[PDB]
């Protein structure tokens, strides 16, 4: 017999531990795997991959039509969008990187914001996106917009253009839940020039908007989404 | 060290540290170079 | 001068070209393969009947119109009739296969409209009714006819609702599946290579579909003035790899 | 490893932003690829976003509820609580399914902690010490009909007897008849026109019973038992969109009616921020 | 080691101890500079004034309470204790503050204890055996709202399940955002004309959840917790002038309105001994 | 089955003693530590920095 | 004497589960084994010997 | 291991298909003496028919 | 490791892996092959 | 022996023995020497 002590937290049962524990079936033999495409390794595998945005949030129940960002012919100087960016809310926390991020805690890293311009094909435009770092307001006119992170996006055979949200900030991490010391920034877009109809042609034109993370990203410290709740236990 | 004879019975797997996310976000059957035009 | 742009696809007896292309997608980026021996288990030999079933089948025509909701179909389901691909489908216990789908809409340079062209494996569908009510077996196997989103609600059929893709997530989100869009302006075809994803090595072709292929309109269609407001979307579907095994007396399904 | 590196003006004939999205790739656009950067490293891997860890803590997936008391004149033990039944599965309690779900396939062994705690809402004089006896039983094997019958001997069949305010603790490989579980499953079990649609006819594993092993005293004792499932070994195949509405049912996909817009709606214009 | 070296009588120019404290330094002058001293040794180390060991060992850093009782026509668990909040902070209780505030900024894990004891204020036949489960609920998390929420699920989230009388113990990493915790901020979240100011901004961390787990017996349970702190692997940098005043809040720095002198005065003159 | 023997003290908590413990935040990684002037190892290296002595506490 | 921790599970008893026990009848020595025909190792073994079907039920 | 070998079309005078039951043996006949069959292998030991396992517990 | 000294206070056994149905399945005193006639 | 597979989880550090109190005592920008004059 040898002498022992046991420390304080015996019997604990503390849901994320890892220990070893007897088989209850002792000498099964499970299915053999087969080959399946597909495989995820890392929540950060997925988040790389982009998804649409329901940009256009002003309706009064879901619909397609919420993921539409509409814009208008012949308007100059004027304000296509404009969202500030908690990731973990508002237009983001339905698109999968808003969905994964309330998984966890804290965030860190880049974000790739795209639109792809649906348009005929004979229209033209130039649009400016802007991405102002976090200790402004949301910029009030282009010009305001412009003195920040921007790119004019001049609309042509290459349908979409890449924005990216680079990581601008003092403390290495934020919070997924919309926090203001951590909070960070805004995201505009605007007319650089217009949008330009050919003949025969009118009305609005749409541009689709997507998210997804950069190679960069960080996401720490698992916690549970406010993104789904139940009263009673479910049955067959 | 493990003190049970099943392989169900050892702790939790270790980190894959696998990740490639080419599956998910370029499966393109024509290989784009980042720089190169889209759509040639 | 090769452009990713114009392509030539030639399967069997026969071929398919495009002209305005947006590269192709091949799911997982895996291209479908034959059973390997390390992961069978059914003993039978199994048939491989080639260019006989491996050749493309152009689905009856669908017409996109300013009110489409989007267009769904299921495989093997939606080839069940075609040629000797559906006769081997019934007359065999099991069988195994991968796709080539090419879906087709040409437009001129002054419409606008956007397509998102998608497969998702093992798409199970909702009951519109709620509750645990179970979406019966012709409701889930429409042939080549495929399932109409702008369809009224049915007895025993799915909830047709677009922004929730027929089962409770949202439309925005399908981005993670193998996909691709058709944008008037870009593209006039999508083009999507399907490997054979099952969680067992071959299966019942009748009792289980194993991807939905679905069409969806995001930006709606945009007609030059006074063009008729309307344009046909066709998919035509190939067979790729596709074996069978288990040889018998022809299944009798429902309805 | 470089998060990012240092990168300066750029006027070229080679952009790396305009990209063509209907292809349907992600193209993997850098914030250096659009601004002036500085070198700053990663310091970081990613551990704990691995599905191993994702997937690898305990969560509740059943709470079930079995009493002690004189059994004399009951006519049904079973509905009594004389003992009980849970029909296992892993989707009746929804944070866990919705983790699950976020993958089709999904492969893993199960840890099982088991949490039994006793309860007398009415007047006893003293708290007694119950045994729980939790069996494992599977399809085709005798289920039981009284709280002591022949099926309780369980000489073949898995049975863990602990004390209720403990816990119990053991893990069960892999038991899926296929390669993989399916998270989901747009089948039948046979080409039947009325037969039921979906996963419940798959994710066929038995059930499992617990039943208290001490005879009655005077007064009368409530166990709740709290099932807790921890994935070991996790391999998860072909990720989907995450689940938006609520959930309805073990095992099918459906959503309940006249539900609430899920995209919150602004306070303001497309403008605003 | 030599504490004191022998030195002999000194007639010199060279004066060690004249020296311009005006230069902020403390010259390092030792009692051979100024008397004849004879060799001894330190025979000591200075081991047990080491900052890990100062920080060391574990604080009481909150007291709450909780009970179990019948919830029937409760309209707020929280607010009848049916469970309860900590929302985590380690400023509260004082004796570990100071300690803590002799430093700017501090890193280290954290290893928590948890003490439960029950108490039966009025006429029970028995003492139960309630489970405690206290559950961590990070900031972004659904807080619990009844004591038995889909919440306590707890899929995510970790939890750990001890009983009453027994304690509980697990160890967190260092969760800051920053590289160490500030002790002190002098700053806001934002320019705001009337944002908090302080730390109570900065150490946001989220709060800790208990409940009991058992239903109701036939009398009510008072279970209060204590939980104790001990921090591990610590790193402190810039010392500050010790806390002279008392505490009123957490997270500012201010003392109380007419507060006593701190320093004792003299009973006798400047020349008293 | 490895037989033993608790002895007096076993489940005792003494706030003094060090020993390991699970890490409730299974594979978490902390931010990185960047440079901070002014670190402190043991309280004998501050009480050797010289503070003025209230000497004239008559009032 | 060394720092212990019990884990969830402690004193449970699982039928399934496969340990060593001191033995109540130390030193016996228990009688030689003779040879028997007929030894059975795998239920694999047995299964593979057909036996009849009562195919016409029946009665 | 091979739970069963590749095999094709058979026209002999050598037939595994036919025994005598009254021998009292359990001829080991396998899919392939009488279908066309595959390489398929057995992933599998047989492990929790050992009879220590079935009275073990 | 075993704790005690005793043989049977040691866990189970391991897998024959021994498995032999001849003795069962072919106790037949001229052998019998497989494809030759059954009864010559 | 480490039982626990993070760091964090790990006993109390060991002494740092390190001990510098010259950033705290002697934080002058020219060098000052015991015996000179303080002040030149
Ligand atoms: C005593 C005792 C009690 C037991 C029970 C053993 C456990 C058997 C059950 C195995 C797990 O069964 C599953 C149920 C559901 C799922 C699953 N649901 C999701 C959609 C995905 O997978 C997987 C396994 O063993 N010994
Ligand atoms: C179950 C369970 C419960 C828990 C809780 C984990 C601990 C999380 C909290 C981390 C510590 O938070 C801090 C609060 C305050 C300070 C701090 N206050 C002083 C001024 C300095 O630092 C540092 C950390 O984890 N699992």
């Amino acid at each position: 017999g040898l002498p022992t002590t046991t420390l304080p937290g015996s019997g604990q049962f503390l849901t994320t531990d890892d220990r070893q524990s007897p088989s209850a079936l002792p000498n099964y033999e499970p299915t053999p795997r087969i080959h399946i495409p597909g495989k995820v390794h890392n929540l950060l595998e997925i988040i790389q991959v982009d998804t649409l945005i329901p940009m256009n949030n002003t309706h009064t129940k879901d619909e397609v039509n919420s993921y539409l960002i509409p814009l208008n012919a012949n308007r100059q100087n004027e304000q296509v969008f404009g969202t500030n960016l908690f990731i973990g809310d508002g237009v983001f926390k339905t698109t999968l990187l808003g969905e994964i991020v309330q998984y966890y805690t804290h965030w860190s890293g880049s974000l790739r914001f795209s639109l792809m311009y649906t348009g005929p094909a004979l229209s033209s435009a130039k649009l400016i996106l802007a991405y102002t770092p976090p200790g402004a307001r949301g910029p009030q006119d282009r010009r305001e917009a412009m003195l920040g992170t921007h790119v004019v996006w001049d609309i042509g055979l290459q349908s979409t253009i890449v924005m990216t949200i680079p990581w601008t900030s003092g403390v290495q991490f934020r919070y997924t839940d919309p926090d203001t010391y951590t909070s960070a920034g805004f995201l505009s877009c605007w007319y650089q020039t217009s949008l330009i109809l050919p003949p025969e042609t009118t009305g609005q034109v749409y541009l689709l908007s997507f998210i997804s993370a950069c190679p960069d990203f960080k996401l720490r410290l698992m916690k549970d989404t406010q993104t789904i709740s139940q009263t009673v236990a479910l049955t067959e | 060290i493990n003190y049970y004879k099943d392989a169900a019975s050892t702790s939790s797997a270790g980190q894959s540290l696998s990740m490639d996310p080419s599956k998910f976000t370029e499966p393109v059957k024509d290989l784009m170079l980042k720089g190169a035009p889209a759509l040639n | 001068g090769y452009s990713d742009r114009v392509q030539q696809i030639t399967l069997g007896n026969s071929t398919i070209t495009t002209q305005e292309a947006a590269n192709a997608v091949v799911c997982y980026a895996e291209w479908p393969e034959y059973l390997p021996d390390v992961d069978a288990s059914d003993v039978n030999k199994t048939s491989k009947p080639d260019t006989s079933v491996c050749r493309f089948y152009t689905l009856d025509s669908k017409t996109w119109t300013t009110g489409s909701k989007g267009w769904c179909w299921k495989l093997p389901d939606a080839l069940k009739d075609m040629g000797v691909f559906g006769q081997n489908m019934f007359f065999h216990s099991l069988g195994r296969s991968g796709y080539t789908v090419h879906v087709q809409c040409n437009a001129t340079k002054f419409h606008s409209g956007c397509l998102l062209v998608v497969v998702i494996p093992e798409h199970q569908l909702a009951s519109h009714e709620g509750g645990n009510v179970s979406v019966k077996y012709t409701f889930t196997h429409p042939g080549e006819r495929g399932i109409d989103l702008s369809s009224a609600n049915e007895v025993g059929g799915p909830v047709k609702d677009v922004l929730y893709n027929m089962n409770g997530t949202l439309l925005g989100n399908l981005l993670i599946f193998p996909h691709q869009f058709i944008n008037l302006r870009t593209n006039n075809t999508a083009t999507i290579v399907i490997p054979y994803i099952n969680s067992v090595p071959i299966d019942s072709m009748t009792r289980h579909n194993n991807v939905s292929l679905m069409v969806i309109p995001i930006a709606p269609l945009t007609v030059p003035t006074g063009a008729t407001p309307s344009l046909p979307i066709t998919v035509t579907i190939a067979p790729m790899c596709t074996e069978f095994s288990g040889i018998r007396s022809k299944s009798i399904v429902p309805q | 490893t470089v998060a990012s590196i240092s990168s300066g003006p750029k006027h070229t004939q080679k952009v790396p932003i305009l990209t063509a999205n209907e292809t349907g790739a992600t193209m993997p656009v850098l914030p250096s690829d659009s601004i002036e950067t500085r070198t700053t490293y990663m310091h970081f891997n990613g551990s704990e976003t691995d599905v191993e860890c994702f997937l690898g803590r305990a969560a509740c997936v059943h709470v079930t509820e079995i009493q002690n008391k004189d059994a004399t004149g009951i006519d049904n033990h079973r509905e009594a609580k004389l003992f009980n039944d849970w029909k296992i599965n892993l989707s009746s309690l929804v944070q866990l399914r919705k983790k699950l779900e976020l993958f089709t396939y999904v492969r893993f062994d199960s840890e099982y902690t088991i949490l039994a705690t006793a309860s007398q809402p009415d007047s006893a004089n003293y708290s007694s010490n119950l045994v729980v006896q939790a069996m494992y039983v599977p399809p085709g094997a005798p289920n039981p009909k009284e709280w002591d019958d022949y099926t309780w001997q369980s000489a073949s069949n898995p049975s863990v007897f602990f004390k209720v305010g403990d816990t119990s603790r053991f893990s069960v490989p892999y038991v899926g008849l296929a390669s993989a579980y399916n998270c989901f499953y747009d089948g039948y079990s046979h080409d039947d026109a009325e037969t039921q649609y979906g996963i419940t006819v798959l994710n066929h594993m038995g059930s499992m019973a617990f039943r208290i092993v001490n005879e009655h005293d005077e007064h009368k004792t409530l166990v709740k038992i709290r099932v807790y499932h921890r994935a070991k070994h996790v391999e998860a195949w072909i990720p989907r969109a995450p689940r938006a509405l609520p959930y309805t049912s073990i095992g099918r996909t459906n959503y309940p009616k006249n539900t609430e817009p899920v995209i919150k709606k602004r306070k303001g214009d497309i403008k605003s921020y």
